[PDB]
């Protein structure tokens, strides 16, 4: 049967990943605001603010990587080394993001 | 059976030129297929080196820095054929060259390859 | 030396989508807890609870789609018919999840 | 160098439309919440809530259209009829969204 | 029967400019509201800085979209410029989204 | 099927002039399509260089800085044929010129170029 253009599939996935990254960045920005408004009186202010700030920096970085992953063409064999490195890095940063959000939850739900 | 038919090896003086060709058959191909053809070279006392690769529908190409600008790979999509043009052949280019085909995660390699002596 | 295996590429991407989905699932469930602890005392309790619940149900559904997008091999030329359909659907549901998280963020402040 | 790939170009522009549409959805949803929280006592409550609701419905609709635009390959003459129809519709709805946000601004400035 | 792809990309850039204009209107209305609160608001300084950056980025993207309409996507000499400008607009539009996300969170 | 038929090679002296031409067949073309024809030159010891490109439906043209104002690309859409008029040729113009076509975001190039200059 006639195949998918796998670059278009991979771009559409990278786009959905950028959309979920935006929705998470917007949740963690709301969390940051809700923590900073309580300030130094909160029991976990320092670690929670640090965790949320790390998570936002990582999310903005992953969004930039996803811009570059949509820029390059997965059909272009000269770009394979970049698209592969950038996608490995984006997946590793999304892993660190999910771990940090696990800790943001473990504090916030108290 | 998937088969690669390879031709164009030979003996040439340094600085000369050669043109390898690789006709691939036995599998369906479409535009937007995730398909590559390429050329890999092997020589005594050295590692296996990827020389050139092309996406034969989109025309994107990759070259090793050892041949980049000297070599040129091209595709002949309705004949499902690829060509590698070699120019300014150095003595260091003396190797056996194997056509590579890659179709959707399946790797195919030349039944014999062909010898280039500079 | 070999090119990108687009099945491993699509799997790594679908996994990253699943991990961002899980992180948002936790963020939304933490908001849901914080809202349910306030309850009917808050003027937007009902709509904010509805939005968060819709987000959770949608993004659980997306996570199940991403599990199937990991199961089907993007190298297999026949499974493309299912893979394209489900990746379109996942993109649509992710967009609706964004829209609902926009409303959650607007109503939570 | 090689010509622009117009499917990549149209994808990138439809993505930038989706992003600006999302940023406007944020701005309109924030304005909607700020109006509903002031309630019926505001002099323009009814028309302003109506205008912002129309803007949101139209704008979610545009976002869905932009997600359908990216579905079709602008390289393929078989799909140019649908691509051009959907992009006409998206641009028309975006124009209506601008006119509504002009009126939202005109009432919000009061 | 194929489309004039320049009319297509021009009309896309028009819609993108129109959404950027509506967003610039909403951001200017919000900055007007913020400046009427003054220093009695807690997040006044960072919210004012966020909206200022958002407006500057939006004016930037609008000028890019002016040039993405003026240059013709069929003209092969402009492909280098239209490619650069379109990638840059994708960047600035991402930064605009991120800034408006924070403007929302501090709203 | 797609074919490029290329002609007009020569071996003229510096200051001479030549006219490459490249017919294309196998695809429909219209008063509006994203169709390009162009000429790329490759030479020993130098990189690939795009000499000229045109969109036949629109007549917009691109040229290299070493080429702009002395060569001239043009197209006859009635016979789907591009031409490169080359004037005031120089020894540096001694290269193999290949016809290129882009359509539908996919690429075709001439099977064998021509050497043009002495």
């Amino acid at each position: 049967n006639r195949p998918i253009n796998v670059n278009h599939y991979a771009n559409k996935q990278s786009a959905a990943e950028s959309m979920l990254d935006i929705a998470l960045l917007m949740a963690n920005a709301s969390q940051l605001k809700a923590v900073v408004e309580q300030g130094n009186d909160f029991a976990f202010f320092v670690p929670l603010v640090v965790l949320i700030s790390i998570s936002l920096v990582l999310q903005i970085g992953v969004g930039v990587l996803l811009i570059f992953l949509v820029k390059y063409d997965l059909n272009n064999p000269a770009k394979h080394a970049k698209l592969d490195f950038l996608n490995n890095l984006a997946t590793g940063l999304v892993f660190i993001i999910v771990v940090v959000n696990i800790f943001i939850t473990a504090f916030g739900v108290q | 059976e998937v088969q690669l038919v390879e031709s164009g090896g030979g003996l040439v003086q340094p600085g000369g030129s050669l043109r390898l060709s690789c006709a691939a058959s036995g599998f369906n191909v479409y535009s937007s297929s995730y398909y590559y053809v390429g050329w890999v070279r092997r020589a005594p006392g050295k590692g296996e080196e990827l020389v050139a690769r092309i996406s034969p529908s989109y025309g994107y190409t990759y070259y090793a820095d050892s041949v980049k600008g000297r070599f040129t790979i091209s595709a002949d999509t309705s004949k499902n054929t690829a060509y590698l043009q070699m120019n300014s052949l150095r003595a260091e280019d003396t190797a056996v060259y194997y056509c590579e085909v890659y179709i959707f995660g399946q790797y195919f390699e030349s039944g014999q390859g062909t010898l280039v002596t500079v």
